[PDB]
């Protein structure tokens, strides 16, 4: 595919930047333990995934040693390519019908009161994986009751009909990320869009949803177009942030253009909850489901409302 | 898996 080559290109120029040397604020919270390898053990048990493996997150020690983790459905081939992930582009294999089942059974055996779910895009499905996503949130309701779901979701293409049927299953947090600002999105997100993508949270705020999204910082953006992005999140109608630093995955994704130092995440949580978010969570190595579960109370007691 | 590298 021509889309395939004109990334190749970009990923080998990607590569003439030598890989960075990390700030010394950039280290690993935890090692391995029981819980990490019970963890793990239970998730190939089920034959699912993880964005925090699939992904290479570095909170995964810290994440799984307190039985907090973040499922991938759909595979762990993505029909999307986007600069700073490092999960493998692929042909997806057929659609595993059971796997919402199973993530559901999977959540129930770790107890969880609060779980977060995201996936892979499935450009190669006729609905783009709308019942996928919906039906894992079924799922985990039916055998849950009383368990919190956030639901992170891929764009549909912004289908009002395919955003309806993921809505509809009624998820406590719908999270869509737009990432980065409009100057270079099309440059780290090519199969997405800005607007698309603020247009989906606005849906989903027109819905009913709590919504969220996220920033990932260190991509060439500047701190000025950081505060336009939380203005047009919010402005969208977005009510949960995080803000977060770029971990460069390998040499051939983005070059890190920047290291935003802690204080100057600090005054970007500022901003938000000055803008009027009820939630924010700032940090180099906040993630978008990291410690989830308690932003999301935070949000939902907010004079901000959501 | 593959874990993204921290300060070495
Ligand atoms: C699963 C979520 O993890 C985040 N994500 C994925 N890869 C990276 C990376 N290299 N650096 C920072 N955040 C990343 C994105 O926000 C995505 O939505
Ligand atoms: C696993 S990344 C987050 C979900 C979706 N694939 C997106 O990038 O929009
Ligand atoms: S759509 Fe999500 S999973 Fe796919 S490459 Fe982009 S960030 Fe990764
Ligand atoms: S933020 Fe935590 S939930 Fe995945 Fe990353 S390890
Ligand atoms: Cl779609």
């Amino acid at each position: 595919a021509a889309e395939g080559r004109r990334l190749l290109r970009l990923e080998v120029r990607n590569a003439q930047t030598p890989i960075e040397r990390k700030p010394p604020w950039i280290k690993t919270r935890a090692r391995i333990g029981p819980e990490y390898t019970e963890l793990k053990n239970l998730v190939r048990r089920e034959g699912l995934h993880t964005v925090c493996e699939e992904a290479g997150c570095p909170n995964i020690f810290e994440c799984w040693e307190d039985r907090e983790a973040t499922f991938l459905i759909g595979g762990d081939q993505c029909t999307r390519r986007c600069d700073f992930c490092q999960i493998d582009t692929g042909k997806p294999a057929e659609l595993d019908r059971d796997e919402p089942r199973r993530v559901a059974d999977s959540v129930r055996t770790m107890g969880l009161r609060y779980a977060t779910v995201t996936g892979v895009a499935r450009d190669d499905l006729p609905d783009g994986g709308a019942w996928l996503y919906a039906a894992t949130v079924r799922a985990i309701k039916e055998l849950n009751p009383s368990t919190g779901v956030e639901l992170l979701i891929p764009d549909f293409n912004g289908e009002p009909t395919r955003l309806a049927e993921v809505f509809e299953s009624g998820p406590e947090v719908l999270a869509h990320n737009v990432e980065t600002v409009p100057r270079i999105f099309k440059r780290i997100r090519p199969a997405f869009t800005y607007r698309r993508s603020l247009g989906v949270l606005t849906a989903a705020r027109d819905a009913g949803l709590v919504t969220k999204s996220n920033l990932i910082l260190g991509l060439g953006e500047t701190s000025d177009e950081v505060r336009t992005a939380l203005g047009d999140l919010r402005d969208a109608g977005c009510d949960i942030v995080t803000i977060t630093q770029y971990l460069r995955p390998s040499a051939r994704h983005h070059p890190v253009e920047r290291w935003v130092k802690p204080e100057e995440f600090v005054q970007f949580a500022r901003f938000a909850e000055g803008l009027g978010f009820a939630g924010v969570l700032a940090g180099p190595l906040v993630r978008s489901s990291y410690r989830a579960g308690r932003l999301y109370e935070q949000a939902r007691n907010s004079r901000a409302l959501a | 898996e593959s874990t993204x590298s921290v300060s070495d």
